[PDB]
């Protein structure tokens, strides 16, 4: 759309909170989650858990899975606060139907 | 400088 | 946010940045790591362009001004657009004693 | 040559 012949900024999201549910294939979620409190952030000084790479094809990306996720809860555990490894086992543990809740921005 | 990245 | 008169404004952010920065190579290089290319995974978006993705704290580059997540753009007057990972390593591994890079910094 | 996640130290 146009203002007086000027170009309109169009709607824009700029953040989006969803749930996913990945259905674990061959023992895999085909994902891998970075970061964790106490180390290195995978962006800026937020230290919580990221999705860095979603398997082509695979379960998460047949979910609605995408880099640079923020994962907050797993099958209604909460991972505020969580390290690294306590993320891995998490998701390790989280059996066959995991249902994921994360953050998503704009770049 | 923990830089972890994990395959699940 | 801002305070001004009672009212909580959006404050003044720098959005986009280009910055020229000089590298002095030490033993063991020059203390970055780059990703991406053209033809690799991008490392940000659908960006196949090279990005600092490590800087070695208290390092040649750290010392320099460089941030991970720095766009580099050009290596003493060569411009790696559309490089591929390769070219771009043999270019930061050629480039002297003085790296002088223009690199493009985004906000958060 | 493949579409991977490629990382150099310099
Ligand atoms: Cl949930
Ligand atoms: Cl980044
Ligand atoms: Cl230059
Ligand atoms: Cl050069």
């Amino acid at each position: 759309d146009q203002a007086n012949n000027l170009l309109i900024e169009p709607a824009r999201i700029e953040e989006e909170e969803l749930t996913l549910t990945i259905l674990r294939q061959t023992g895999g979620l085909g994902i891998s989650i970075a970061g964790g409190k106490g180390s290195t952030p995978y962006k800026g000084d937020d230290e919580g858990i990221f999705i860095s790479r979603v398997s082509e094809e695979g379960p998460a990306a047949r979910a609605g899975v995408r880099v640079g996720d923020k994962l907050l809860e797993v099958n209604g555990v909460a991972l505020q606060g969580a390290e690294h490894h306590e993320a891995v086992e998490a998701l390790r543990g989280a059996g066959t139907a995991v249902q994921m809740r994360v953050w998503r921005e704009r770049m | 400088q923990r830089r972890r990245e994990t395959q699940v």
